[PDB]
């Protein structure tokens, strides 16, 4: 009665199972207290099963268990986690456990777990001994990120365009400043599938904050990779937690020397929701923020680097821009300067509707020398010495016109040579 | 062996483009009928407009892919054609054409290329004349039913039905709508 069958068939499946064996009416609980109910009626059967999920400590020692498709909402559903186990197999937050499980005991209501088999998908013996985080040296981004397949559609040509303004290497720090109706969510989607679709051995993970529901369920059906989100029907407690144990997973996942790499929306929202959450420090800047609430989201966006012995955190995230909102850039002055490259969208190019609405003048990058070859580069340069007279949205035309024809960059660049 | 694969491709959708006219015109038909009808739904009307532009997008669609495959088979057949008929008259031709052909293997990519072209335009001028003599033209006896069947042009509804230029932004979000559409419609 695995909780992974269990939970990613829909809720019709689950209340079938349920009268086939015969649950009370099943079509009255939530998606938790159904699975929770299901499998403790048919874990009362006899028979034992393993299970898969992240663990979180709490202020006490006793730590609980979660899953990443509830979208890191604690409920029946989480699984007990004795501090035993803390000692015993040097657990700690944010880590990928699979194991046996126990059915809930009398005087215990959500699930308890007897055994451990796999820890960060590895054995938990050889894991015991491990390099942890604050001894590790970052470095400079020098793994090319593709994001092109050359097919030519329009998310192609977004993608193609994108790559040219600015590169993307793996364990940088890249911002996507846009205000809205920029196309941040196809553009965060070219982004998504294009290197779920280039890069498969990396995992993908995208993590959402108050957005819209069909936003959100849209994203769920759209990318290969795992998402997780809260909108903002959840208190802001929920974002900042969900954003916290995101990130340290992320973390202990990189740890092993594995790439990861993060869309972020958006270090506004997320700041926002510290300050709402975070005591005040007395003293309030303007925009009702004080100093203390920026500073979770500092080392949040910050812990994005590139790990000397194995394994590239990459990090890119958006921001809100002149929503009319003053704290808005008040974080945005705030967070700039922090990040190893960021992109810049505008309005007038997007009111005659030129997409993508990227701008490729105030696009940049730090550091373009050892990401890249000379020979590209300087193949760059000569895009940016022809883009800089005439204007940007101009400039967007040019470009989306001569390399619509073109199936590749690649090419692209003999076809212009000549010219 | 692909000439009876690209044919079968093409008469089967040849049969798909056929099934969209007829499932438009079902649809066009079913919208008017409503639009007379005293009933004032304005939720039907607006879905049977949605109808009708996903289905004639899928029509345009349709006789795009067919016009291609169509295309695909008379290439194919004018290429074995060609192919047979050079295999069996090689030294016929080359003994016309030795005048500007000798040495092509040792000859630069300009000459190459400048030879190429003489030959061209003089077996153009050839056929110019042979056109001008005026006999009727004969399919081959090996390619006679299946390009028979095939036909030398498409149909003009094929033809006509494809004037309209979608971008591929529109053609994209058509998909995304007729996809929706067809989930919808089959639950
Ligand atoms: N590459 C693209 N291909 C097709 N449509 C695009 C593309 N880029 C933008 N659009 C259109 O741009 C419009 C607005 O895009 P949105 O993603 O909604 O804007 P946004 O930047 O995400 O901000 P929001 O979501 O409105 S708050 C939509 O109608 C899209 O169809
Ligand atoms: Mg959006």
């Amino acid at each position: 009665m695995n909780l992974t069958e269990l939970k990613n068939t829909p809720v019709s499946e689950l209340i079938t199972l349920g009268e086939n064996m015969g649950l009370e009416n099943l079509a009255r609980m939530r998606k938790q207290d159904i699975i929770f109910a299901i499998l403790k009626q048919h874990a009362k059967s006899g028979e034992d099963i393993f299970g898969d999920g992240v663990l979180e400590i709490l202020q006490d020692g006793f730590g609980f268990l979660r899953s990443a498709d509830s979208s890191y909402l604690a409920g029946p559903d989480d699984i007990y986690v004795s501090p035993s186990q803390i000692r015993r197999f040097n657990l700690r937050t944010g880590d990928t456990i699979s194991g046996k499980i126990r059915p809930p005991k009398e005087g215990e209501r959500y699930f308890a777990l007897l055994k451990v088999n796999e820890v960060n998908f590895d054995k938990p013996e050889n894991a015991r001994n491990k390099i942890l985080f604050e001894n590790l040296t970052p470095l400079h981004a020098n793994s090319r990120l593709r994001m092109e397949r050359g097919n030519g559609s329009t998310e192609d040509l977004t993608a193609r365009v994108l790559d040219l303004a600015s590169p993307i290497g793996r364990g940088q720090r890249g911002l996507i400043v846009a205000p809205p109706k920029a196309g941040k969510t196809m553009l965060l989607q070219n982004i998504a599938q294009s290197i779920a679709y280039n890069h498969p051995d990396c995992v993908l993970m995208v993590l959402l904050i108050d957005e819209r529901p069909e936003e959100v369920t849209e994203m769920q059906r759209l990318v290969k990779g795992e998402v997780v989100a809260s909108t903002f029907d959840e208190p802001a407690s929920r974002h900042v937690q969900v954003a916290e144990m995101v990130i340290e997973k992320a973390k202990r996942l990189v740890e092993h020397k594995k790439d990861v790499i993060i869309l972020l929306d958006s270090i506004t929202r997320l700041a926002r929701a510290y300050n709402t959450v975070v005591p005040a420090s007395g003293k309030v800047l303007t925009g009702g923020v004080d100093a203390n609430a920026l500073h979770r989201p500092k080392r949040f966006f910050g812990a994005a680097r590139n790990v000397e012995e194995g394994g590239s955190l990459t990090i890119i995230a958006t921001a809100l821009i002149d929503t009319g909102s003053k704290m808005d850039e008040v974080i945005y002055e705030e967070f700039k300067g922090t990040g190893n490259m960021e992109l810049h969208l505008s309005r007038k190019i997007a009111e005659k509707r030129v997409f993508p609405a990227i701008d490729y003048n105030r696009s940049g990058t730090r550091k373009e020398e050892l990401l890249t070859t000379q020979e590209e580069l300087q193949k760059m340069w000569i895009l940016r010495k022809i883009i800089h007279p005439m204007g940007e949205i101009d400039a967007m035309e040019f470009l989306i016109n001569k390399l619509a024809m073109t199936k590749t960059n690649d090419d692209f660049f003999e076809m212009m040579k000549r010219s | 062996t692909a000439l009876q694969q690209a044919f079968d491709t093409c008469q089967n959708n040849k049969a798909a483009w056929l099934q969209r006219k007829n499932e438009l015109a079902a649809a066009e038909q079913e919208y008017l009928r409503l639009l007379s009808g005293e009933g004032r739904n304005v939720s039907r009307l607006d879905e049977l407009r949605n109808i009708i532009e996903v289905r004639k997008w899928q029509v345009n669609q349709a006789a795009g892919r067919y016009i291609r495959s169509h295309e695909a088979v008379q290439h194919i057949s004018i290429r074995d054609r060609l192919n047979d008929f050079m295999q069996q008259h090689g030294t016929a031709l080359a003994a016309a054409l030795a005048p500007e052909l000798m040495g092509y293997s040792e000859l630069t990519a300009i000459a190459r290329n400048c030879a190429i072209q003489r030959a061209t335009d003089a077996l153009r001028e050839a056929l110019l004349s042979w056109l001008a003599k005026g006999e009727k033209i004969n399919y081959s006896a090996q390619d006679s039913d299946i390009l028979t069947t095939i036909g030398f042009r498409p149909d003009v509804a094929s033809v006509d039905d494809s004037r309209e230029k979608f971008t591929p932004a529109q053609n994209m979000i058509f998909s995304r709508k007729s996809a929706q559409l067809a989930s919808r419609q089959s639950v």
